[PDB]
RNA sequence: GAGCUGUAAGCAAGCUUUGAUCCGGAGAUUUCCGAAUGGGGAAACCCACCACUCGUAAUGGAGUGGUAUCCAUAUCUGAA
RNA sequence: AAAGAGGGGUGAGAAUCCCCUCCACCGAAUGCCUAAGGUUUCCUGAGGAAGGCUCGUCCGCUCAGGGUUAGUCGGGACCUAAGCCGAGGCCGAAAGGCGUAGGCGAUGGACAACAGGUUGAUAUUCCUGUACCACCUCCUCACCAUUUGAGCAAUGGGGG
């Protein structure tokens, strides 16, 4: 799983092609993460704990992550990853740049 | 329980009981 | 041995609890127990003196859930009486 | 109703951890004894009584789990809501009754603290909880509007307020107002007595001249509750110049920590007679030490024809007995559930009110446009109709389980 | 806790703590069977330690043997 | 090197960057039947003896370890 | 294989379900205990898609709770019959067959509790009263003798 939770996504593929957004959860036994804002959908819904209204609810379903590439921070554009020991702990190095992250 | 049934009641009426 | 093990669980239903209001306790005990344990596990947990033991055990209810046809686990429910001016089991 | 609920939200997580796990350890009492120790002390409870609490539980504590060892921590709850309410006083403290009337209760204190207010308060609490006939005194001359205030009070009440204006000696009207009440039959007489920001020398020597010519049953001191600490040395320096036989504590309903509340007790052996806790004349309660005790702990304890019953004693009809009040106070302790009817109940009651007598009597009589009509006169159009019939259903399941 | 456990004394407490431990899983399972527990993961820990210190036990009577 | 309490859509509660779940090597426990081996038995059971501990005033009760047959060696005793 | 009929009651719905009142059947049984067998079908509260040779609100079906209490009853901790296994042994291409001591094995022998009460479901089992059998000694009482020995009996004779 090449992203992590929090990271600052810029999606490849699907409807919503190129929109930024942040990984809010990562499901990597399915190889599914859920980034904020891509697939909208419409949830129907009779029981609601917390003052019960119903009605249709409007939430995120997760994408593959595949239609996922993570951003180098000097130039912005999507980039794809390495990994280097920086004297400790192994950090994602993105390409084109020597920058974390 | 004719107590237990009527503050079900009273709470339902308030807003919902549990289903 | 332990005295702890041998008492798993007490039984709470409407006969239990008049069993409790007629001073006599109710237990779950483990499946190789003995009634001379149980009596001496209760008089060493709780501190109070007992007349009887009555020990009965229990078979398997089959239980079914869609294609799964299985069988819920054997008990033995022992029924402990306290003596008079003994203190209560809470 | 009202107050402590700051220390509640300091103590009630510890208390937490140790109603979950039944097992006593030395560890985890004298743990959660440190958190108990710093909530009472920035509650700005009295400093020995804080350290006198702490031992007196403590040691409970760990000879509760040689005391027994069924229901562990909530026998630690148990000992910490006992001593609580030892500290609040052990128990309620009901009104003297003079042996023959009227009875004189004289109220003291310092300007600022709801005197003038709770003289009229406790007039109306006499009257509608134990039928009597009370007089209020204007013995506060000066300072202009006093007089005005308690008059003003006394006709939304509708009771006599005895006043010479201020040109007369408060010992004088002290003295007239008690032989007028004799005359015709007065049961209480309140004087609201004078007081300035701090003590002095000329409010006492008036007061004891006053207790002099009045002999009074009680002698309440209204205190400020949000004053902490100033309310124990208030009280203490009162209850040493003259005598207090009371204490009325004011505006709860603006205090978060409840200092002086844990703590008069202990410092005067004067009793907490009632609470203030608001700014209406209707806004006292006598002070029950167990309930509030429980309360800073968490601690509690024809279908048209019965909802129309249960709208009445739900909405307006709130007023419970036999220790419904203290079962269901602060809403049954929240029951998990942060979601009140309030206007969704009034919009209940409304789509209630929006069938005929035949419609009430039996309910599923009503047709698809039937209450369509109705929805359209109540304001829902099919959800509140048939939310309020699934509720009448699901009362139905519920009563023939309960027969 | 293991290695808490190691760095303790050798003999007798480990069985004090064990049999004191015991007592209060005893008390928890009570707890649960009559329905006013209302935490279910000490029931789990309480097991899994009185299972290391069980096992610290019997790893230091085959060092010692 | 950040999600995880399987299968399985569950919040009654909790664990983890003081490094969880997951993967490999070596260890520990491994009830009861089963050649089953203390004696029997109709598979998952019943009843014992000896030694040492727990408890009773003592009997009752419990825990732990031994107790099959044949063969090999060694020791003692060696019938008509 | 055989007898129901009407009035109430519930329900959305009935000849079929519940209650009542008459009528009819068995009565060396179609009654009451209890084996082999079955394994939760027993009781209470809900359901009507399938099963019910029709319907069904009903159940031996479906769902959730509950219910089987022993010193004396039956079997073990006692005995043996037929029969079965069988240390050593005697045979036998191999497996194996037979058989002594020993043991297992009731359908038999021996053996201490009964009559009243109870709940929705257990009752010589729970409760009340009155008993009985085997064993033990922190104890109380009497007797005998602590080697010209009181008392006990043994896996052995004999009666039973
Ligand atoms: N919330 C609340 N208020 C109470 C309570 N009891 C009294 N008060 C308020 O305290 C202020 C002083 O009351 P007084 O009745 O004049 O007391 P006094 O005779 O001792 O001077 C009053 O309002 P005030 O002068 O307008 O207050 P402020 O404007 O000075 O703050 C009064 O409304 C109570 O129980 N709860």
């Amino acid at each position: 799983m090449h992203v992590k939770k929090g990271d600052k996504v810029m999606v490849i593929s699907g409807k919503d092609k190129g929109k930024q957004g942040t990984i809010l959860a990562a499901f990597p036994k399915k190889d599914r993460v859920l980034v904020e804002g891509v697939n909208m959908v419409k949830k129907h819904s009779k029981p609601t704990q917390a003052n019960p209204q119903g009605g249709i609810s409007n939430q995120e379903a997760p994408i593959h992550v595949s239609n996922v590439m993570p951003l180098d921070p000097k130039t912005g554009e999507v980039t794809r990853v390495g990994y280097k020991v920086e004297d400790g702990k192994k950090v994602r190095v993105a390409k084109k740049s020597g920058q974390v992250l | 329980l004719f107590l237990v049934d009527f503050f079900t009641i009273i709470l339902p009426a308030l807003t919902a009981i549990g289903i | 041995k332990d005295p702890r093990d041998v008492l798993k669980r007490p039984v709470i239903t409407e006969r239990s609890a008049d069993l409790m209001t007629e001073k006599k306790y109710t237990f779950e005990v483990d499946v190789r127990a003995n009634k001379t344990e149980v009596k001496d596990a209760v008089e060493s947990i709780f501190g109070v003196k007992v007349d009887k033991v009555n020990i009965m055990n229990y078979k398997g209810k089959s239980k079914r859930v869609g294609r799964y046809t299985g069988m819920t686990s054997r008990r033995r429910k022992a029924i402990v009486k306290l003596t008079a001016d003994s203190k209560e089991i809470e | 109703h009202m107050g402590f609920e700051g220390l509640a939200d300091r103590l009630q997580q510890t208390i937490s951890k140790i109603r979950g796990k039944g097992k006593v350890s030395e560890q985890d009492v004298k743990e959660m004894m440190r958190e108990v120790r710093l909530a009472l002390l920035e509650a700005d409870v009295n400093f020995k009584v804080v350290k006198d609490f702490v031992k007196k539980v403590s040691e409970r504590a760990v000879g509760q789990d040689v005391m027994k060892s069924l229901t562990p921590g909530q026998q630690v709850i148990k000992v910490v809501q006992e001593e609580l309410t030892e500290l609040m006083g052990g128990e309620e403290s009901k009104i003297a009754v003079a042996k023959r009337p009227p009875t004189v209760i004289m109220m003291v204190g310092l300007q600022g603290a709801g005197k003038t207010t709770t003289s009229g308060k406790l007039a109306n609490l006499l009257r509608k909880k134990h039928n009597r006939k009370p007089m209020l005194v204007a013995a506060d001359i000066y300072r202009p509007a006093a007089i005005k205030q308690l008059e003003t009070l006394g006709k939304q009440l509708d009771m006599p307020v005895f006043s010479l204006g201020d040109q007369v000696s408060p010992v004088e009207i002290a003295k007239q107002a008690i032989e007028k009440a004799k005359e015709e039959h007065y049961d209480y007489v309140i004087l609201d007595t004078a007081g300035r920001l701090h003590i002095d020398h000329e409010l006492m020597d008036e007061l004891t001249n006053v207790k002099e010519i009045a002999n009074p049953e009680e002698i309440f001191l209204v205190v400020d509750s949000m004053t902490g600490q100033d309310a124990v040395n208030v009280a203490k320096s009162f209850n040493e110049q003259l005598g207090l036989t009371g204490v009325v504590l004011t505006k709860l309903d603006g205090d978060t920590r409840g200092g002086a509340a844990l703590s008069i007790r202990a410092v005067t052996n004067t009793p907490i007679k009632f609470a203030g806790l608001g700014e209406k004349l209707d806004a006292l309660e006598p002070f029950h030490p167990e309930r509030m005790a429980s309360r800073i702990l968490g601690m509690g304890d024809t279908l048209d024809d019965f909802l129309e019953q249960l709208g009445q004693v739900r909405n307006m009809g709130p007023l419970d007995e036999l220790l419904q009040m203290m079962p269901g106070a602060g809403k049954m302790k929240g029951l998990k559930n942060i979601q009140v009817d309030e206007k969704q109940l009034n919009h209940v009651e409304a789509i209630i009110k929006s069938m005929t007598v035949l419609e009430k009597e039996q309910p599923d009589i009503i047709n698809a446009s039937r209450r369509k009509r109705i929805a359209k006169g109540s304001g829902t159009s099919v959800q509140e109709v048939n939310r309020l019939l699934k509720q009448f259903d699901e009362m139905k399941k519920m009563m023939k389980q309960m027969t | 806790m293991k290695a808490n456990e190691i760095r303790d004394l050798t003999t007798a407490e480990i069985e004090q703590k064990v049999k004191s431990l015991k007592e209060e899983l005893f008390n928890l399972r009570f707890q649960l069977a009559t329905g006013q527990l209302e935490n279910t993961a000490r029931i789990r820990e309480v097991r899994k330690a009185i299972a290391r210190m069980k096992t610290v036990i019997r790893e230091r009577e085959i060092a010692a043997n």
